[PDB]
């Protein structure tokens, strides 16, 4: 383990910034999705109606 | 006479109350004509989906014979006297007014007593009208101003009765029998929810032996219609061969109440009005008219102040080639915007004086007297004396109008109609950050 440590000292701050990460992300990916569905409503409501002469 | 002499030098409107809950009311003065109808509180607002059209419908039965009046009989009194005798039924109102001599008021109103009261409803009559509805159902199809306004109408009053257009649809023309239109006229035509109006040189006395003595039969001492829903909608009738493309964007505004009115005309004096066939062009005080003259983007535009009992829409139409609706959509919008954030004094003060033009203008001829006089004693209830008007308008200045364009444009879900070539029209999510200022 000390080999390891010698080969990546940035081991365990890798994994804490790996953490913060994890959280941010499941933070934002909802509501990032959710100003996607919001701006995108507007168009997945249409209701196009044909009416030729 | 200092202008406000002249305000409080204008006649009063008298008004009465029937025992039958007739607002009978007249406003004297010396010309020898006049101006006699009543006005009543009839019309889409209060029809539901299956009734929808039959407001339209008695409407045009009513001049086409009565019961006592058989048939052109009516008609020929009318004319025999110089009368001219005229209808309208908006969304929420239905009116028949009689042009008249000063000496034919007796007789005059005594027509109404028959129109209102005593009518036919007759049958072949019907049919024969039927076609004539389907054919001007078709005319107004032509009409690319009403068409869109109605569209507008359909598309932000969505699942309400404000939704219905005055005529209705085809379907309901062909299907309404004579049943639904004595049921209508029985229900709706009720004494408390007409007002007898009369301008000109009538003598209020006079006006209520009338009354008395012609609408003393009617109904004694129920359609209250239900609080309509704003939604935020458009629709778009894209139709490239027509030649212009009219688009009509509208807000929740105020009602006949809630004195934002007042401010909020201002706002739209503000706006102002323009079309091809204008004067100054590229220098009237309105930036959009400015503009607009400078690089023609359009043939005309308009600020509308269309309010209802409990809601209203308040927003601008205009008409512009296929090229040009970005463009126009986008000033219109930063003319908003401008007068939301920052209206500044001196337009304020264009505006109060272009408003005050429009009122005192409008008030002249005995038609549109009586018309008012008809119109404020079913919407606000009483007859709004110009003086307090002036006072109103007075007491508007920049930080009011800026609270209520605020309160009605800033951060709101507006209603869109485009009917033409709107391809260029910007989709409703770039319309709605329109509606809102990043550096504000
Ligand atoms: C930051 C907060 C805003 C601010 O400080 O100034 C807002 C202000 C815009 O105020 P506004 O009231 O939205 O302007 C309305 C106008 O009609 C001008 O806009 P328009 O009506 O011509 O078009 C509507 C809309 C059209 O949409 C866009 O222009 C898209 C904006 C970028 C979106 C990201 C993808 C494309 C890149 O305009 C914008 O969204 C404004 C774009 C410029 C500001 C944002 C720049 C972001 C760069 C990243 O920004 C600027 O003037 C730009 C410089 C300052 C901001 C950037 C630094
Ligand atoms: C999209 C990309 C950004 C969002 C994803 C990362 C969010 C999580 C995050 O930033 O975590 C914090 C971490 C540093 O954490 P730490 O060393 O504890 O310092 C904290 C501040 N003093 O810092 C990071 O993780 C920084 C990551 C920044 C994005 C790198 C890739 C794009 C450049
Ligand atoms: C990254 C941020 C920009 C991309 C995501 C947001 C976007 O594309 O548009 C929203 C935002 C606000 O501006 P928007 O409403 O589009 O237009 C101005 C108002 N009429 O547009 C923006 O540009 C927002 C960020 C700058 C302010």
């Amino acid at each position: 383990t000390f080999l390891r440590w010698a080969s990546e000292p940035e081991h365990d701050h890798r994994k804490r910034m790996g953490l913060k990460m994890l959280m941010m992300m499941g933070l934002l990916l909802p509501l990032v999705y959710a100003m996607k569905r919001h701006k995108w409503s507007v168009l997945k409501s249409r209701k196009l109606a044909y009416r030729p002469p | 006479a200092t202008y406000a002499q002249a305000l409080q030098s204008v006649p009063e409107t008298q008004v009465s109350q029937l025992d039958n809950g007739l607002r009978v009311a007249s406003e004297q003065s010396s010309q020898p004509t006049c101006t006699v109808g009543v006005w009543i509180d009839a019309g889409s607002r209060y029809e539901n989906e299956k009734n929808n059209g039959a407001g339209y419908f008695v409407e045009h039965l009513a001049f086409k014979g009565t019961k006592n009046r058989p048939g052109s009989a009516l008609e020929k009194e009318v004319e025999s006297m110089g009368a001219h005798l005229n209808a309208y039924s908006t969304r929420e109102h239905t009116a028949y007014y009689i042009k008249a001599l000063s000496k034919d008021l007796p007789k005059a109103v005594e027509l109404l007593a028959d129109i209102v009261q005593n009518c036919s409803l007759e049958d072949s009559q019907i049919e024969k009208e039927r076609d004539v509805i389907l054919q001007e159902l078709q005319e107004n199809d032509s009409s690319m101003r009403d068409v869109v306004f109605d569209y507008l109408h359909a598309t932000a009053f969505q699942g309400t009765p404000l939704a219905q257009s005055v005529e209705g649809p085809s379907e309901n023309v062909r299907k309404l029998s004579r049943a639904d239109l004595t049921e209508y006229v029985s229900q709706h035509y009720k004494a408390p929810r007409m007002v007898l109006a009369a301008a000109g040189g009538v003598e209020h006395r006079q006006l209520l032996d009338l009354a008395q003595k012609h609408f003393s039969s009617l109904s004694g001492t129920v359609p209250a219609f239900t609080p309509c829903r704003f939604t935020g909608s458009e629709i778009r009738h894209r139709d490239d061969a027509l030649p212009l493309a009219h688009v009509a964007i509208a807000v929740e505004g105020p009602g006949w109440a809630n004195p934002d009115n007042v401010p909020l005309q201002v706002a739209n004096a503000i706006i102002g009005h323009y079309d091809s066939t204008y004067g100054g062009g590229t220098h009237m005080s309105s930036t959009l008219a400015s503009v607009a003259a400078t690089r023609k983007l359009c043939q005309s535009f308009q600020t509308f102040n269309i309010c209802y009992a409990e809601t209203g829409l308040l927003g601008a139409h205009f008409v512009c080639d296929n090229m040009s609706i970005d463009d126009m959509m986008f000033f219109l919008q930063g003319q908003w915007m401008r007068l939301c954030t920052s209206a500044t004094e001196s337009e304020v003060v264009r505006g109060k004086n272009i408003l005050r033009n429009a009122l005192v203008s409008h008030l002249d001829g005995t038609t549109p007297v009586c018309e008012d006089i008809g119109r404020s004693l079913l919407t606000y209830g009483r007859r709004i004396p110009l003086a307090e008007w002036e006072s109103r308008i007075a007491e508007v200045d920049a930080s009011v109008v800026r609270e209520v364009c605020s309160k009605y444009f800033y951060d709101q879900c507006p209603a869109v109609a485009g009917l033409g070539p709107i391809e260029q029209l910007p989709d409703y999510n770039r319309i709605r950050s329109g509606m809102f200022w990043l550096r504000f």
